[PDB]
């Protein structure tokens, strides 16, 4: 226990040497299991104008246990709640050691491009997205401008 | 091995979302998860029986390395609670000997236990419903 598992070391290195387009991820010098992550809002989505800040933590049992992640940037989305908690299959019961941090980050990026208000696990924002999709998307765009970091 | 503040609070939140004490966020959209509301049901065999106490808990920037600040909203006659402000005094053992492993659950349970010590259980309480 005097060293970080090689898998975390290698995944961390690879997140730097082979970054995912639109995504940045780096650990804190004082806690190598705690990551600062940013994800660009997908082009043509209601979130296209901003960059979102997230935090990620690798628990002691990773990779048997899934990484924990959440959005720090306030966002209006049917699968990300008011505290930034993310409803994603691979972060829950469907996580497995065959998956990796990159899988999770790509999945979150895709979730921003494709919100799913019809998921049985969607949050309370879902009703607005189903009954007034145009207004819900306008609010998500408005909140991107108000709360996310601006893109160049 | 050190769980960051934000994820430790997310852990306590989940546990609080799912019987003598409870707590939850004071503001459902407070992303920093700083202010919490807590409730303690008075212990049996005491002047606290059948009473429900509301409290405010503040988990600051250094929580859980530093203990949270706890203040009773519901009025209570208990020695470790400042009788004017409702603030739980720093000398209370849980706060005095705070360990990173301790949680808001630990604190609420310890305060309920304090309500039941022979000397504290016989103290006369304020009229039901009064606040500090």
């Amino acid at each position: 226990a005097a060293s970080l598992p090689k898998r975390i070391i290698k995944e961390t290195e690879k997140l730097v040497s082979d970054p995912v387009p639109g995504i940045t991820a780096e650990p804190h010098d004082d806690n190598l299991r705690y990551f600062q992550v940013t994800i660009e809002g997908p082009e043509q989505s209601p979130y296209e104008d901003g960059i979102f800040e997230l935090e990620l933590y690798l628990p002691d049992d990773y990779p048997m246990e899934a990484p924990k992640v959440r959005f720090l940037t306030k966002i209006y989305h049917p699968n990300i709640d008011r505290l930034g908690r993310i409803c994603l299959d691979v972060l829950k019961t469907n996580w497995s050691p065959a998956l990796q941090i990159r899988t999770v980050l790509l999945s979150i990026q895709a979730l921003l491009a494709s919100p799913n208000p019809n998921d049985p696990l969607a949050n309370d924002v879902a009703e607005d997205w189903i009954k007034n999709e145009q207004g819900a998307k306008a609010k998500a765009r408005e909140w991107t401008k108000l709360y996310a970091k601006k893109k160049p | 091995s050190k769980v960051p503040r934000n994820f430790r609070l997310l852990e306590e939140l989940e546990k609080g979302e799912k019987e003598s004490c409870s707590y939850g966020l004071a503001d459902s959209d407070d992303i920093t998860m700083t202010k919490w509301n807590g409730t303690i049901l008075g212990p049996p065999h005491s002047n606290h029986e059948n009473r429900i106490y509301s409290l405010s808990i503040d988990c600051g920037p250094n929580y859980p390395d530093s203990p949270p600040k706890v203040t009773f909203i519901s009025k209570i006659n208990l020695p470790c609670v400042n009788p004017t402000t409702g603030e739980v005094q720093t000398d209370f053992h849980t706060l005095r000997d705070w360990k990173r492993a301790y949680t808001m659950e630990t604190l609420l349970l310890d305060l309920r236990k304090e309500m039941a010590t022979p000397a504290n259980k016989k103290l006369r309480q304020p009229k039901e419903g009064e606040t500090f």
